[PDB]
C-alpha cells in the first residue's frame, strides 16, 4: 500500500526546463507501474514500467519529456524541457500494479497530493 | 499396506548418492475408510484430443486432400 | 477409384433417405455414435419400447429464410420434434426417454453466392432471459417454440414491462445467447456451410446428459444454433435470399413408463 | 498408457519437399481440426522434447481451494433487543465468481468435495470488553431436514446431522464429502423446467423457473456461536473454501464472457461489452 | 565417487632433494594455478588426514534461511479515514543485502525455494483495547494476475492462487516452490536489454532499462488481515525467510566489494572505499 | 519405502554396544508428491578444482617447466 | 485414391512454403535436380559455406501488372535476388558461387478470363543492345535491373543519341530479345499459364554454366522471360488487369572465397 509524494515543482519561465520528483512509500515500485498524469483536471503524460524498459508518452507531449526510475531511492522523476505556457498544469503521479491500463484515469488505485507547476509567460 | 510411488525429479541435488540420481519415491498410507477421504494421486492419464479435433466419420490423413 | 467422394453422401433411416452431392463429410459428435441403453448403465425397471423405424426417421421441420439482415436461429431437441409423427406421440406417452439424432441442415446457393453459416450443436444449450428485473423467469411457452424455432438478435433489449412481462429468450448473437464468445463455440460439434464448399451439414449427436434416461417434455438435450458467420452477398443485388432447412432424425430411441397422454399448455 | 507427466511428442527432422502431399491444405467445413506439427510447414531439426502436460491435467486444474461463501454470526449482549444472529446458507459454488467460471468450461462432472473453514472474529462496541475463546458449530442440514429457528433449539442436538465444532484459533476445520449427486454427474447447466405446464390446470400451478432443478440442491449450512451471551458483542465471519478432488468432466463449453448476473445463464445490460478497441492493421 | 564427507588427500612423507624437477617454479601467465601440496617446498611427515569439506558443499553454504522482506499491514478502526493497509511485495531476494551477496558468487543457478513466514503483531493506540487472535492471508499473485485493489475484493477468493492462511501465534507458515525459472537457471546478472532500440521508431518506444528482464519476475505477494475492522488499531509485520535447497551454480564471480545501491550492479559515490590503511612493512 | 542412510559419527558415546561404534543410520520417508518438497540430502559429491585451477589446453606436470 | 492431383501441390524450403490448387505439375529442367558440387567436379580449394535454409528460401520479388498492352517481362538470376536477405549478403561476400532455383511464377484470374503466358527459362539469356552504332555496349546498371526487372517491346527502336547513349536492352518480343524466333523458345524448360488450366508455373532449374563454380555478381546463369502468348481479354471490358508474381528460391547453394564486401555501382 504505497504512498506517493509530488515534490520538486514550481514556477519557471517559458522555454526553460524543470524537473519533478515523485518519491514513494514501501515497498514502492512493488505496486508497480508509475505514471505522470497532468492536466488541471485529468490527462496523462508519461507512463512507465517498474520492470524492463518500458517507456511511452502522451502524443501531445511526445519528444520533450522523460520518466525515469530510481529503484534505490524509490523515486520516479519527470524531466520537462522546452516548456511552454500550455504546460502550466496540475501535476501528479500514479500507480497500479495491473501491468496494463495506462489509458484510463479512473483505473488507478494510488494517488499523491500534487504540485502546481507554472510556465510563466515572461517571453 | 503402504503405497510407494515415484516422483518426477526437478532440481537434482548434487547427489546420486541419495537424492537426485537414484529414483526418489514417496510413501502413502490411507487413514480413513472412505474413498472420498483419500488424497489426490495426481498420477493421471492423458489422451488423444481426437474426440474434439477429428470428430469425423471417415479417417483423416494429413497429407491428402480434405475434401475429395 | 469407384468414385467414393466425401461430398457425395447418402443417409437412410426407416422410410426416409437424404442424399447430397456437396458435403464436408459428416461429424460424429464426441466420437460416439447412437446406441441403446446398456443394461449396465440402466436405470428404470420396466420394459423399454424401442419404436425404431417408427420414430427413427427423417423429419423436415419448417423452413426459414436467410437474407442479409438475419441474426440467427435456434432449435431445441427434443422440442422441435414434439409434433412429429410417432416420435411425437410416444414422447407424450411416457415419463422417461433417451434419443439420439442426425441433424441434416441443408442450405444451397450457387457458385455466385458467398458467406458462411455456423451450424453448432451445444449439448444443453441454455439461453438467457430478457429482463434485468427477474432472472430465470422465461416461461415454458417461449422456451419450447417447437419447429418454428427461436431467433437471435444483434443487440440486447431489456424488457421493461413489469406488469406482464414477455418471458422469452433475448439471445444476442455474439454471445451465443449464453454470454460466452461465439468464436469459441467451435468446441461443440459443428460444421460450417461455407457456400463455396458444401451445401449441407451433418452432425450425429448421441444422447448426452448426466442421467441415463430422463424426461423428454421437461428436459431438452441438444441445442441447434445456426448463426451467420459470413454475410450473404449476391452479385450486386441489395436483397439476396436463399432458404435454410433442417431435418433431424432420431436414433436409438426408447421409452420407459407408459402413462396417460400429456397435454401441455403450449401458448 | 500415456500419463500426465509424460514427455510430449518428439519433433522429427524434416527437410526440403516437393510432393503430392498437402499438409497445409484443409477445409474447416469438415469440423475436423487439421493436425499440423512443426515438421510440416517448415523444416525442423530433431528435438528430444521435454515438456510435459502434468500441471494441466483435470485434477491439477481444479487443485486449488476456492472461496464459496462468507457467513456472518455474532454473540450479542444478553440485554440486546435483537436475537443472536446465526447464519444459514444454501450450499452452492455459484454465489461467487471464480470457482464458478472454472466449473463452467464443462457440461458435467463428478467430484468429491473437500471443505475448509477459516473462521475469524472481532469485537464491535467501543468497550474494552472481554471475550473468552469462542466455540463454533457448523451444521449440515440436508434438504428437508430441521433447519434451526433459534440459536438454541432442539435442532442443534444433531443426533443425525454431521456437524463441526470449531474452537477459534486452531488449525482450520475440514471435512470431505463424496459425490452426493442425485445423477451420475452434477449438472452445471440444465436446459429445462422442473414442472411441465399443463392444460387442464392453471398457469399458476404449472409455472416453474427455467434452468433450475433438484440436481443442484444438496442442503444448507447453519452456523452459530455455541457460547452464550457475553457482556460484549462479538461478531464473526465464516469463510468456506471448497476444493474439488478426484475430478472428471464431460463436454466442453466456452468460458463465461460477460459479467455474471444471478444463478441462471442470464446477463444484465451495460455489461455486454467484453472487449476493447484495437486496430486491424496495427501490432 | 568423491563425496562431501570424505577425508582430504593424505600428506605423504618427503625427504631431501636435488633433482631436475621444479615444483616451485611456475608462470601465472598460463592462467593455470600451480598445484603445490605440502610435500613440495618443505619436507613433510606422513599424515593420515582427517578433515573433510562436508560443510563447504554448495548445498551447505546456502543451508540457512535468509530474511528477504518485511511487509506491513494493520487492522484499523471501522471509523478511520484511511483504508485498511494490505501489503504487496515484488518477489525478490535483492531487497536486502546478505542473501543477495551470497547468491552473487555465481553467475547462474537452480534451486527449489522454501519459504517461511514469522508474523508478529502489536497494538498502536494508547487505548487498553482488545483484539482477538488475528488471521493472516498470504497470497501469491503470479505475473499478470489479479492483484488486489482493496483488502476485500473478489481477488482474494483465490480459486487458483496458492495462498496461506496463518493463525497468529502458531508454528510459522511454510511452503516450498521448485524451480520456476523461465530459463534453465536463474540469472543473477543479465548483460542486456529487454528491448532493442530501432531505427524507424522513436527513442521512447525502444528504450529499456539495462540489466533487467522477465527472468527475475515471478510475481508478488499480497498480505492482509482477514479479520474485519476492530475497535483498536492493530498493526502487523510479515517477515519472509527464504532458503535455497537442492542447489546448483555456474561460473564464479568475486563478491560484492562496495555497498549496494539499487537492483542493478550500480554503485553510489562515497561508498567507493572498501579498504583501510595498513603499512607495507609492518605486521 | 524408507530411505535409511549413514551418519558421520562425531563424538562417540562411550558406546559400541549401541551408539558410537556400530554404524549409526537414519531413516527418511518422503511425505509429499513433489521433489521440491523433499528434504535436503546433503550427501553431495566433490570434484577436482581443475575447471578453474588448470584451465589449460595442454597437460600440466607439476615438476617440469611451465613454459617450455 | 487419396486425392493426389497434379494441380494440387506443396513446395517447401527452409521457412517458406508455397501451395497451389491449379498447377500443371512441375518441370524439372533437363531432368536434373539441384545438388552440391561434387568433389570430382570441384574447382577451388577452400572450405565451402553451404548456407542452406538461410539462403534456400522463397523470395517474392516485386509484383508487376498484366494488361492488354503488355509486351513482356524479363528477369535474371542471380540478379533479381541480389537484394534478398542472406542469399544477397553471402553473395556479395564472395568471389565464387553456384546456385540452383525454383521459380514459382504465380498468376491467377478467373474462369471468365482468357489468355496464355509463356514462362520460359533460358540458360544464359543474352539479350541485345539498343543501338546500331555501338554493339555490345549496354551498361551494367541496365543489365541488372534487379527485382524490378526488364521489359520487352513490340518494335525495335534504335538509340540515336551518340552524345550520351542509353545503354540498355531493347528486346523485341517476337525475337525473344536475342534475335531468334519466339515460337522455338519452347526448347528451353518452360510452362504455359493458360488461364483456363492452371494458375501458376513451376520450373526447378539446376546450375548450368561451362564452369563448376563461378562469380555471381559478374555472371548471370538463368534468365526468366515471361511474354504473353495469348492476349488477356475479359468479358466486354476494355481494360482488364491481373497481377503477376514470381518467387524464385535458391537450392543447393554454396560459396567460395570469403573476402570483403562488394559494393557495386547500381545506377
Ligand atoms: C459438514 C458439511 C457437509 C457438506 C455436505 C455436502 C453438500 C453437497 C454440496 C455439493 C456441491 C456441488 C455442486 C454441483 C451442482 C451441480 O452442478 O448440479
Ligand atoms: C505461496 C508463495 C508461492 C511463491 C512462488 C514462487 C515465486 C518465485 C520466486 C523465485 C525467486 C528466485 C530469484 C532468482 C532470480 C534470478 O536470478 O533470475
Amino acid at each position: 500500500q504505497v504512498q506517493l509524494q509530488e515534490s520538486g515543482g514550481g514556477s519557471v519561465q517559458a522555454g526553460g526546463s524543470l524537473t519533478l520528483s515523485c518519491a514513494a512509500s514501501g515497498i514502492t515500485y512493488c505496486m508497480g507501474w508509475y505514471r505522470q498524469v497532468r492536466g488541471k483536471e485529468r490527462e496523462g503524460v508519461a507512463f512507465i514500467k517498474t520492470n524492463d524498459g518500458t517507456t511511452d508518452y502522451a502524443d501531445s507531449v511526445k519528444g520533450r519529456f522523460t520518466i525515469s526510475q530510481n529503484h534505490a531511492t524509490k523515486t520516479v522523476y519527470l524531466q520537462m524541457n522546452s516548456l511552454k505556457p500550455e504546460d502550466t498544469a496540475a501535476y501528479y503521479c500514479a500507480a497500479t500494479w495491473r501491468w496494463s491500463c495506462p489509458l484510463d484515469p479512473e483505473g488507478y488505485q494510488y494517488w499523491g497530493q500534487g504540485t502546481q507547476v507554472t510556465v510563466s509567460s515572461h517571453h | 499396506g503402504a503405497q510407494v510411488s515415484s516422483q518426477k525429479v526437478g532440481a537434482h541435488e548434487n547427489s546420486n548418492r541419495a537424492y537426485g540420481g537414484s529414483t526418489i519415491n514417496y510413501t502413502t498410507i490411507n487413514y480413513y475408510r472412505d474413498s472420498a477421504s483419500n488424497a489426490a494421486s495426481k498420477q493421471d492419464f492423458s489422451q488423444d484430443p481426437s474426440k474434439f479435433t477429428e470428430p469425423i466419420k471417415d479417417v483423416l490423413i494429413k497429407t491428402a486432400p480434405m475434401l475429395n | 477409384a469407384c468414385g467414393y467422394s466425401d461430398r457425395v453422401l447418402q443417409l437412410t433411416l426407416g422410410n426416409s433417405t437424404i442424399t447430397t452431392q456437396e458435403a464436408a463429410n459428416s461429424v460424429v459428435a464426441y466420437g460416439r455414435w447412437p446406441e441403446y441403453l446398456r443394461d449396465s448403465e440402466a436405470n428404470p425397471v420396466d420394459q423399454p419400447t424401442e419404436p425404431d423405424v417408427a420414430a427413427c426417421r427423417f423429419y423436415t421441420l419448417d423452413t426459414v429464410s436467410w437474407t442479409k439482415e438475419s441474426r440467427g436461429w435456434w432449435w431445441k431437441l427434443p422440442d422441435a420434434l414434439r409434433d412429429m409423427g410417432l416420435f411425437g406421440q410416444n414422447m407424450y406417452y411416457h415419463y422417461l426417454g433417451r434419443s439420439g439424432y442426425t441433424v441434416h441442415v441443408q442450405c444451397n446457393a450457387s457458385k455466385f453466392h458467398q458467406g458462411a453459416l455456423g451450424v453448432f450443436a451445444v449439448p444443453e444449450m441454455c439461453l438467457a432471459g430478457d429482463s434485468n428485473t427477474t432472472t430465470m423467469h422465461t416461461s415454458y411457452q417461449n422456451a419450447n417454440p417447437g419447429e418454428k424455432g427461436g431467433t437471435f438478435t444483434g443487440t440486447f433489449t431489456p424488457d421493461n414491462n413489469q406488469t406482464s412481462p414477455a418471458r422469452r429468450f433475448c439471445p444476442v448473437d455474439y454471445l451465443l445467447g449464453n454470454g460466452t464468445l461465439l468464436g469459441n463455440a467451435f468446441v461443440f460439434p459443428h460444421q460450417i456451410i461455407n457456400l463455396r464448399t458444401n451445401n449441407c451439414a451433418t452432425l450425429v449427436l448421441p444422447y448426452v446428459n448426466s442421467l441415463s434416461i430422463d424426461s423428454m417434455v421437461k428436459h431438452n438435450n441438444w441445442g441447434i444454433a445456426i448463426l451467420p458467420l459470413a454475410p450473404l452477398n449476391f452479385a450486386s443485388e441489395s436483397s439476396p435470399e436463399i432458404p435454410i432447412t433442417l431435418t433431424i432424425a432420431p436414433m436409438c430411441c426408447e421409452f420407459n413408463g407408459l402413462r396417460n397422454i400429456t397435454l401441455p399448455r403450449l401458448q | 498408457a500415456a500419463t500426465s507427466r509424460d514427455a510430449l511428442p518428439n519433433t522429427e527432422a524434416s527437410g526440403p519437399t516437393h510432393s503430392k502431399e498437402i499438409p497445409a491444405l484443409t477445409a474447416v467445413e469438415t469440423g475436423a481440426t487439421n493436425p499440423l506439427v512443426p515438421s510440416d510447414t517448415v523444416q525442423t531439426r530433431h528435438v528430444v522434447q521435454h515438456r510435459s502436460r502434468s500441471e494441466s491435467s483435470i485434477e491439477s486444474f481444479f487443485a486449488r481451494g476456492a472461496c464459496v461463501t462468507i457467513m456472518t454470526v455474532d454473540n450479542p449482549a444478553s440485554t440486546t433487543n435483537k436475537d443472536k444472529l446465526f447464519a444459514v446458507w444454501k450450499i452452492t459454488y455459484k454465489d461467487t465468481v471464480q470457482l464458478r467460471r472454472k466449473l463452467e468450461f464443462f457440461t458435467y462432472s463428478r467430484f468429491d468435495m473437500e471443505l475448509t473453514f477459516v473462521v475469524t472474529a472481532n469485537f464491535t462496541e467501543t468497550n474494552n470488553g472481554h471475550a473468552l475463546n469462542q466455540v463454533y458449530q457448523i451444521m449440515y442440514v440436508p434438504p428437508g431436514a430441521p433447519v434451526p429457528e433459534k440459536w438454541d433449539d432442539y435442532t442443534w442436538q444433531t443426533s443425525s446431522n454431521p456437524s463441526i465444532f470449531y474452537t477459534y484459533g486452531t488449525a482450520p476445520a475440514r471435512i470431505s464429502v463424496p459425490y452426493v449427486g442425485i445423477s451420475n454427474a452434477y449438472s452445471h447447466f440444465y436446459d429445462g423446467f422442473s414442472k411441465v405446464p399443463l392444460k387442464d390446470q392453471s398457469a399458476a400451478l404449472g409455472d416453474s423457473l427455467y434452468g433450475a432443478a433438484s440436481l443442484n440442491d444438496f442442503g444448507i449450512l447453519a452456523v452459530r456461536v455455541v457460547n452464550d451471551h457475553n457482556p460484549t458483542k462479538v461478531t464473526s465471519k465464516i469463510r468456506v473454501y471448497l476444493k474439488p478432488k478426484h475430478i472428471r468432466v464431460w463436454c466442453p463449453r466456452p468460458p463465461r464472457a460477460v459479467a455474471y448476473y444471478g444463478p441462471g445463464v442470464d446477463y444484465k445490460d451495460g455489461t455486454l461489452t467484453p472487449l476493447s478497441t484495437k486496430d486491424l492493421t496495427t501490432y
